[PDB]
DNA sequence: CTTGACAAAAGTGTTAAATTGTGCTATACTGGGAGCCGTCACGGATGC
DNA sequence: GCATCCGTGAGTCGAGGAAGCACAATTTAACACTTTTGTCAAG
């Protein structure tokens, strides 16, 4: 309803208010000391998908290798941004590179560059670079007759990895046992492993390599930013009517009569809320009354065939869409699936 | 496009890459592995498997998303403080927990290929994505990738089985149990493929011969009856919108204005009658009657309140009825009320 | 007013059908589909 | 100032009314029996 009651109590413009209210954008409630390309993350500030989901969970990309060929670069070795990684790949980002999937691993018995053909369906479980006693396993299969193991000692090396993982991370090495687990968040001076011999420098997401058995620390920031309404009610409760009603008061004073003419519309507003006793949040529906049923009759005609008002239709998806809502999040399902749920239980109360 | 949901939600998916042969092995591998972690590590500590899961679930998802917090840390606490040896089982659930998100989140342009195909029939093409995407979620739990079928094979089977059911369940207004709904789509079938071998509309005889055996004509008449979809009451009648169903159907409920004057004058009446009735002969025809608690008592009720027995409430009853029927005789100002 | 037969008149308790809810299929399948189009007034809000 | 956009408004009565199956779980139906209730004649 032009000009929205929501947005000016907010200051959002009728773009900005969708976009957030429909799961376009993010709307930021804690940046968490988020800095995105160089300049710190503030409250209120809209980021969209992308920008988000590089704060909160880094930079990262795969280039896959052409079969055949062999990377320039080691598993684990930084890279810059413009170094070719393969004769002719080059990465986009600064950071560790990590092989994907090895397909041939080239081991060097001592008494001998035996080689091993590695296939979709096997998995590598040593680490480049590894000293093997005869009989420890190489490169793991379903089937064990396939399975590969070492007749002697050597060292194993990798080659020819299907493709390039490029990760803005940190890499700390360990040998006892690591404090934090996979997913975790941490920040700099956090103990990672070893009673403190390993530390965080820097903010990210860890995950723990156990092949390579290392902490991989993805420099990502936990920022708080949220879609729908509930981001906007988590704005109109923290709203301070007194204090809005005295900053609006002093801008009634701006030489300017644009300033002056935008904020007697915002304080009318705030007025009216302050006046009436409601509360700004009321404007965002946590509960959805349901009208009495011979309002909405579903009435028996004198042919016996039933006829039915709209609105039990209407009521029908909205509580489809609650319902499965429920299910999906009791599923722990991806956010992908929960936003369009989520938007889609929006539309069915609009 | 923020106005179109649906090409909004085609965007985000696009935003995933397709998995290939060796990324989509170790996911399942990562997912099979976790589920043998987390059931090792219920056995090790004694917790519920469930809650070890979701626990795990919860760690892996972040603090976005809303067992109280507290006792989720607490438990993370506990399975922290396992050994080395017991922690590995620890690391390999968050990874297998992992794998599962991208799993799923890989596969869901297979669930819209699939759910376009479901359009037209009484859900929209955004609630079939919703209802595949539960049965890609079902998928990703069962696949077994030592199988070495590929996951589309295995997951299409659950994706359409989702979508089919949700169908059966939410898209008529007066619910029929999938059973009764699978009965009447068999029904359709039949009778589209005698009309377009009989060159004409099936009669019911024909339809319950083609259907089987324990069907006749009355059956397919009833289970055609048990199909029809209630009519809005807003549809409009006439050129201009200005008529509509509702419009023309009478309320049968509340009575009508003459139904409700002549059940008052049959009481007063009915009272004017009682009156030349004894003290004790009308409360007794009241009592019995229901005239008034509401609700008829009985002899053995009737004799509880006045102290007498059973027959002769009887008997005292039928002699004021006689009177009254006397009283009428007399007056006839009570048989019109019948 | 009782006082004992009586008989349905009704209710309680199992049991077996009949109905209803639910889980499951293993070649590989990976981003939709329908508008299309002859009116004219006003505010009011924003793109600036 | 300024276009361009969207949103709201435009007479009254009347007459026309597309899986299939398996199996488990729940509900409905049909007995069975006992337990009121209603009459009876008395007494």
């Amino acid at each position: 309803d032009v000009p929205s009651k929501i947005g000016t109590l907010l200051d959002l413009s009728a773009t900005e208010l969708e976009q957030v209210l429909y799961f376009s954008k993010y709307i930021v409630l804690d940046p968490k000391g988020a800095i995105l390309n160089g300049v710190p993350v503030e409250k209120r500030q809209l980021l969209t998908d992308e920008e988000y989901r590089e704060l909160r969970y880094g930079k990262q990309e795969t280039y896959p290798l052409p079969p055949g060929v062999d990377a320039l670069v080691k598993d684990g070795e930084e890279v810059v941004k413009g170094q070719e990684l393969a004769p002719g790949v080059v990465s986009r980002l600064d950071g560790v590179a990590l092989y994907r999937f090895p397909r041939r691993v080239r081991v060097e018995y001592v008494k001998e560059p035996k080689d091993y053909r590695v296939q979709p369906h096997m998995n590598v479980v040593v680490p480049e670079g590894a000293r093997v006693e005869a009989g420890d396993k190489i490169v793991a299969a379903i089937d064990p007759e396939e399975e590969v193991i070492a007749e002697a000692e050597g060292v194993v090396h990798l080659h020819e990895p299907a493709s390039i993982l490029v990760v803005k991370a940190r890499v700390y090495p360990f040998e006892d046992d690591v404090e934090v687990s996979t997913g975790d968040r941490v920040a700099p001076g956090d103990v990672l492993a070893d009673g403190g011999k390993v530390k965080s420098d820097v903010y990210g997401r860890v995950e723990v390599d156990l092949v390579r058995n290392v902490v991989r620390v993805v420099e990502s920031y936990d920022i708080d930013a949220r879609m729908g309404a509930e981001a906007i009610q988590q704005l109109l409760k923290e709203l301070d009517l007194e204090a809005l009603e005295k900053e609006l008061l002093e801008e009634m004073k701006h030489p300017s009569r644009a300033r002056r003419a935008k904020a007697r519309k915002r304080l009318e507003v705030v007025r009216a809320f302050l006046d009436s006793g409601n509360r700004p949040e009321w404007m965002i529906l946590e509960a959805v009354p349901v009208l009495p049923p011979d309002l909405r009759p579903m009435v028996q005609v004198d042919g016996g065939r039933f006829a039915t008002s709209d609105l039990n239709d209407l009521y029908r998806r909205l509580i489809n869409r609650n319902n499965r809502l429920k299910k999906l999040l009791a599923q722990g399902a991806p956010e992908i699936i929960i936003r369009n749920e989520k938007r889609m239980l929006q539309e069915a109360v609009d | 496009s923020t106005s179109d949901p649906v090409r909004q939600y085609l965007h985000e998916i696009g935003q995933v890459p397709l998995l290939t042969l060796e990324e989509e092995v170790e996911l399942a591998r990562k997912v099979e592995e976790g589920m043998e972690a987390i059931k090792k590590l219920s056995e090790i500590t004694g917790l519920d498997p469930d809650l070890i899961r979701e626990v795990v679930r919860a760690k892996i998802l972040g603090s976005a998303r809303v067992l109280d917090p507290k006792t989720v840390e607490e438990i993370d606490q506990k399975l922290k403080s396992l050994p080395k040896e017991h922690k590995r089982y620890l690391h390999i659930a968050r990874e297998g927990e992992a794998a599962r998100q991208h799993l799923i989140e890989a596969n869901l342009r297979l669930v819209v290929s699939i759910a376009k195909k479901y359009t037209g029939r009484g859900l929209s093409f955004l609630d079939l994505i919703q209802e595949g995407n539960q049965g890609l979620i079902r998928a990703v739990e069962k696949f077994e990738y030592k199988r070495r079928f590929k996951f589309s094979t295995y997951a299409t089977w659950w994706i359409r089985q989702a979508i089919n059911r949700a169908i059966a369940d939410q898209a008529r207004t007066i619910r029929i149990p999938v059973h009764m709904v699978e009965t009447i789509n068999k029904l359709s079938r039949t009778a589209r493929q005698l009309q377009q071998e009989l060159g004409r509309e099936p009669t019911y005889e024909e339809i319950a011969e083609a259907m089987g055996p324990g069907w006749d004509a009355k059956r397919v008449e009833e289970t055609l009856k048990i199909a029809q979809e209630p009519v809005s009451l807003e549809t409009p009648i006439g050129d201009e919108k200005d008529s509509f169903y509702g419009d023309f159907i009478p309320d049968e409920h509340l009575p009508s204005p003459v139904d409700a004057a002549t059940q008052s004058l049959l009481s007063e009446e009915l009272e004017k009658a009682l009156s030349k009735l004894s003290e004790r002969e009308a409360m007794v025809l009241k009592l019995r009657k229901g005239l008034i608690d509401g609700r008829e008592h009985t002899l053995e009720e009737v004799g509880a309140f006045f102290g007498v027995t059973r027959e002769r409430i009887r008997q005292i009853e039928n002699k004021a009825l006689r009177k009254l029927k006397y009283h009428e005789s007399r007056t006839r100002k009570l048989r019109d009320f019948l």
